[PDB]
């Protein structure tokens, strides 16, 4: 069988910038390699075909190059919507084989992450539990700090942080914090207090709320 | 008086010619490339060597040695032997004629491709032509374009609905009727050999020098080609890349073991005949080992002379020579092949050249492929036959044509397949079987090294001695237990064969040898006395 | 034009079987050859195999010998895989996609099949909202959301309104802990739409068939 290494599984670049991603085989393949674009959530789309050769309905900014083993693909200027995780596949032996894949992940300026804090609503308090959730919305890059407060005190049970995948309008990551806890502990405090420190501003960004219906 | 002693050859090199040119054929040229390419790769050159000295050559030898000193055709000789047997000589005889039903027709093609070589611009390169269809999509065209379930190429489109004429048919059931154009063909082949047999060895001895000389030439001039072509290296390596992983199966050892059986054509009576017309003190050893060594290494080289050009046409498209050469057939040549020579310059030379190879890897082997049979029958009915010889030969190679008609239908390469694995191998092996057993069981090894000592001067070493007992019966017996136990599902042209088609097989298989079985229970019935001593009287040679 | 519909998402107990459509249309499904393409959570694309429509001509891979059965339907254009003996490693996500035959290209892929092979319980999302506080300072956009909590597997929709509008929604990918996923979407409204208009998310479950639609109130 044939081996498609991928050696860079992750590859930052701007909006604007000159990427190009690299495409080892086993053995010698000609001009036999296709490169195949997925977009977070989407079905793969076929992008190049024969090395270089573009396929019906692609942008002029995706081309190809090589001749051999090593394949490269080049994206002239990186749009916003151009987040997605790219494959090449060898189309000559049996079977056909794909590579480990490369999300190409934009880099831009830092982002203030708006955060919002939010109390268990009534439905909840009716079926019997109350979760406290914090939002961490439109900000960059992905490593930010979460930290919980339910009186003052470091809240660290019960607390689950979701990133979510890069944007592909503003390229601005989001998480969410979320503090999962019972009714009768949650009729027992007051105002819930989440923070977030980020690389924007060294002093974290602090929100409260009050149990006495709002 | 009259007749009393045989004819003897006109020079040492003549027989050493004609033994070569009827071992080397078609098979040599593109079978055992594919084969040796799907089973193992280079690794195949390890069993291959090894079911030659231990089962082709002593077989091959065994025969040359029989025939050079026994002097006798393919059905009198088993009178001076083991008469029961004399059936063999009658089985093959009709073996022969199967083989001659569309052995030629192939060469036909080729005939037919070589006269449709001579324009300057090929017929099999664009696609403005009478028989293609819409579908047709060549090359010099548009580029981008992609292939597709329905596309067919212009050299595909010309092989299947020109010349073979495949689309006119609907498989073994509805062939008919027969092209006129492959039967003017096999006609003219049926007359090039005709002047090359009518008058015995003299014109098979001196056309051979022809015959056998010539697809060196043009696998020459190939190989010079075909290594000058770009991205030719993909097609050696596929052809050399050692897999011994598939050592360890158990099938490509029967697959070498029957490809250097048929190739080497030990037990056909072939080697018989060419074997007879010799000097008595003559060497026979030192000729059997240099030509069946020569045909081992033609078939090597022409290895190269195919994959080269494979190479070159898997360079074109893209890569993996195994998926342009996915066909085992007549495609690989007529086809891909062709398609790659088109793409070259100097184009019709190539193709006259190739087409002309063709025919003359084709010609040399049924020169002998009938020399052996009309040897066989003039010494089975001497002064009842050889008052003429023009007129057995006639006789044969008329046979021949009708025996063939079947075979220039449209649905005629159906037949091929049909005749080319489910009836001749099977029954050759049986035969070659029967032969090796009753030299080496009933007449005596002993004794036969004996003759071989008398003949040659010394008795043949203790390797062959313990070939001949017990190495090649088991060699033989092995590739018709394989066979026979597991027969293979035919396919052809997106077309697979029905499931009576083996029936058919071996009726056709059957059918060659009721002789010797209806033969032992006919001697064994018209001799009187006991069983015991009929048998007696049936196995042990004439006694004066 | 030329579009692929697969079937839905499935969720099966281990050791059963399971069979995934490919309705073709836009182009002539007899043309082009059929394939099957298998992509395992976050790891690559790992071609099955490919079947010939004409004669349902089936191509397997060695690694899915006896895994994975090939077959085709021409009556009405439909393609169709069947996995038995299934494992943990099974649930991926399955696509099918078109190809010629030279060159080997997947020009047309199916939006694909999301298959989950586990012996927990189909449970129904608790849809809770979570709505802002009354005593928030309402500034120029006010963010508004829905928690889902506790379903299986991963087949949940979260919708806003109809999908209008949905220029600022943040949805959550869904987190497993104790066999159940629990996630929460929210959306970024101006303050001159809320709470004066109709503000509702709709949460469906397509493995429960279940679909609850929560009204956002302050
Ligand atoms: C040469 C002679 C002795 C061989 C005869 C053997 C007979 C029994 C074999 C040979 C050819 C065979 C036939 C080949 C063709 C067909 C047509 C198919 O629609 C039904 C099967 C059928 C009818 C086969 C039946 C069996 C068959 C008739
Ligand atoms: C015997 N070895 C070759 C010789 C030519 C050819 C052949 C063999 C015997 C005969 Cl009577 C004829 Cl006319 C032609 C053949 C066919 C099938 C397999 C091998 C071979
Ligand atoms: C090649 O063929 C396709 C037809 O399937 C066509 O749509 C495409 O435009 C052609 N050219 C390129 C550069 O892909
Ligand atoms: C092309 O081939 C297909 C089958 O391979 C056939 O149905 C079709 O009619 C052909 N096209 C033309 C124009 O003949
Ligand atoms: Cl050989
Ligand atoms: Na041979
Ligand atoms: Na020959």
């Amino acid at each position: 069988d044939i081996v498609m290494t991928q050696s860079h599984k992750f590859m930052s670049t701007s909006v604007g910038d000159r990427v190009s991603i690299t495409c080892k085989a086993s053995q010698d393949v000609s001009t036999a390699v296709a490169w195949y674009q997925q977009k977070p959530g989407q079905s793969p789309k076929l992008l190049i075909y024969s090395a270089s050769y573009r396929y019906t309905g692609v942008p002029d900014r995706f081309t190809g190059s090589g001749s051999g083993t090593d394949f490269t693909f080049t994206i002239s200027s990186v749009q916003a919507e151009d987040l997605a995780v790219y494959y090449c596949q060898q189309h000559y032996s049996i079977p056909r084989t794909f590579g480990g894949g490369t999300k190409l992940e934009i880099k831009r300026a830092d982002a203030a992450p708006t955060v919002s804090i939010f109390p268990p609503s009534s439905e909840q308090l009716t079926s019997g539990g109350a979760s406290v959730v914090c939002f961490l919305n439109n900000f960059y890059p992905k490593d930010i700090n979460v930290k919980w407060k339910i009186d003052g005190s470091e809240r660290q049970n019960g607390v689950l942080n979701s990133w979510t995948d890069q944007d592909s309008k503003d390229s601005t990551y989001s998480m969410s914090s979320t503090l999962t806890l019972t009714k009768d502990e949650y009729e027992r405090h007051n105002s819930y207090t989440c923070e977030a420190t980020h690389k924007t501003s060294t002093s974290p960004i602090v929100k409260s709320f009050n149990r006495n219906e709002c | 008086g009259s007749q009393g002693e045989r004819e003897t050859w006109g020079k040492k090199v003549d027989f050493l010619l004609s033994v070569i040119g009827y071992a080397v054929d078609l098979g040599n040229v593109w079978r055992f490339p594919y084969i040796c390419a799907q089973n193992g790769g280079g690794a195949f050159l390890l069993p291959y060597t090894i079911m030659a000295i231990f089962g082709g050559i002593p077989l091959f030898y065994m025969e040359l040695a029989l025939g050079q000193y026994h002097r006798n055709g393919c059905i009198s000789i088993w009178r001076k032997i083991c008469p029961i047997f004399k059936g063999i000589g009658y089985a093959i005889c009709i073996i022969a004629f199967y083989i001659a039903s569309y052995y030629n027709t192939i060469m036909a093609w080729a005939l037919y491709y070589l006269i449709s070589s001579f324009t300057d611009q090929l017929p099999w390169t664009s696609c403005k032509n009478s028989w293609n269809t819409g579908n047709c999509t060549n090359y010099f065209s548009e580029d981008n374009i992609t292939w597709t379930l329905h596309s067919t190429s212009p050299a595909e489109e010309f092989y299947t609905r020109h010349v073979l004429q495949i689309h006119r048919s609907k498989g073994l059931q509805d062939l008919g009727g027969i092209s006129w154009q492959l039967a003017l063909c096999i006609m003219l082949i049926f007359t090039v050999i005709y002047f090359s047999i009518w008058k015995g060895v003299k014109t098979s001895g001196k056309v051979v020098w022809v015959t056998a000389t010539f697809p060196y030439i043009a696998l020459s001039v190939l190989l010079v080609r075909g290594a000058t072509l770009p991205g030719a290296w993909r097609g050696v390596l596929f052809y050399l890349k050692p897999n011994w992983q598939k050592l360890l199966e158990t099938g490509v050892w029967i697959d070498a073991a029957a490809q250097i059986f048929f190739s080497l054509g030990p037990g056909f009576g072939v080697l018989l005949a060419f074997a007879s017309y010799n000097k008595f003190n003559n060497n026979c050893y030192q000729d059997a080992l240099v030509t069946s060594v020569v045909n081992c290494m033609t078939s090597f080289v022409s290895g190269f002379v195919i994959f080269t050009v494979l190479g070159y046409m898997a360079e074109m498209r893209n890569e993996d020579v195994s998926e342009v050469a996915k066909d085992a057939g007549p495609s690989l040549l007529f086809i891909t092949y062709a398609e790659a020579i088109a793409n070259m310059p100097a184009s019709t030379f190539f193709a006259i050249i190739f087409f002309l190879m063709l025919i003359t890897l084709g010609l040399d082997s049924s020169f002998a492929g009938l020399e052996g049979v009309i040897t066989a029958v003039l010494d089975e009915f001497p002064h009842v036959w050889a008052k003429r010889r023009e007129r057995f030969v006639l006789a044969v190679v008329i046979t021949c044509f009708f025996g063939s008609l079947v075979t220039l239908t449209f649905g005629g390469a159906y037949v091929v397949k049909l005749l080319e694995e489910y009836a001749t191998g099977p029954a050759v092996l049986t035969v070659a079987l029967i032969e090796a057993v009753a030299v080496s069981w009933f007449y005596g090894i002993t004794q036969f090294c004996r003759d071989v000592k008398e003949m040659l001067g010394f008795s043949p070493g203790w390797f062959w001695r313990i070939c001949w007992v017990a190495i090649s019966p088991l060699f033989l017996l092995f590739i018709i237990a394989s066979f026979l136990m597991s027969p293979p599902q035919l396919r052809l042209f997106q077309y697979n064969y029905p499931y009576w088609s083996i029936i058919l097989g071996y009726a056709i298989g059957t059918s060659s040898f009721i002789c010797i079985p209806t033969y032992i229970a006919y001697r064994l019935i018209i001799t009187p006395g006991t069983f015991k001593e009929r048998i007696i009287k049936s196995i042990t040679p004439e006694t004066p | 034009e030329v579009q692929l519909q697969q079937s839905g998402p499935e969720l099966v107990k281990p050791g059963a079987s399971v069979k995934i459509s490919c309705k073709a249309s836009g182009y002539t499904f007899t043309d082009y050859y059929m394939n099957w393409v298998k992509q395992s959570h976050g790891k690559s694309l790992e071609w099955i195999g490919n079947i010939n429509p004409n004669n349902g001509g089936t191509s397997y891979n060695q690694k899915f010998k006896g895994k994975a059965t090939l077959t085709v339907d021409k009556s009405s254009t439909t393609a169709y895989m069947e996995l038995r003996s299934l494992t943990s490693e099974d649930s991926a996500v399955y696509y099918c996609t078109r190809s010629p035959v030279r060159p080997y290209y997947f020009d047309y892929w199916g939006q694909g099949t999301t298959l989950t092979v586990s012996s927990a319980k189909t449970t129904p999302p608790s849809v809770y909202p979570l709505a802002p506080g009354c005593g928030d300072t309402t500034g120029s956009s006010v963010t508004l959301g829905c928690l889902v909590k506790g379903y299986f597997p991963e087949s949940v929709t979260v919708t806003w309104n109809s999908g209008s509008l949905s220029s600022s929604v943040h949805t959550f990918p869904a987190l497993l802990q104790s066999g159940l996923y629990t996630m929460s979407s929210s959306v970024t409204v101006p303050s001159s739409t809320w709470p004066s208009q109709t503000v509702t998310c709709s949460v469906a479950h397509p493995a429960s068939s279940t679909t609850v639609d929560k009204k956002l109130e302050p």
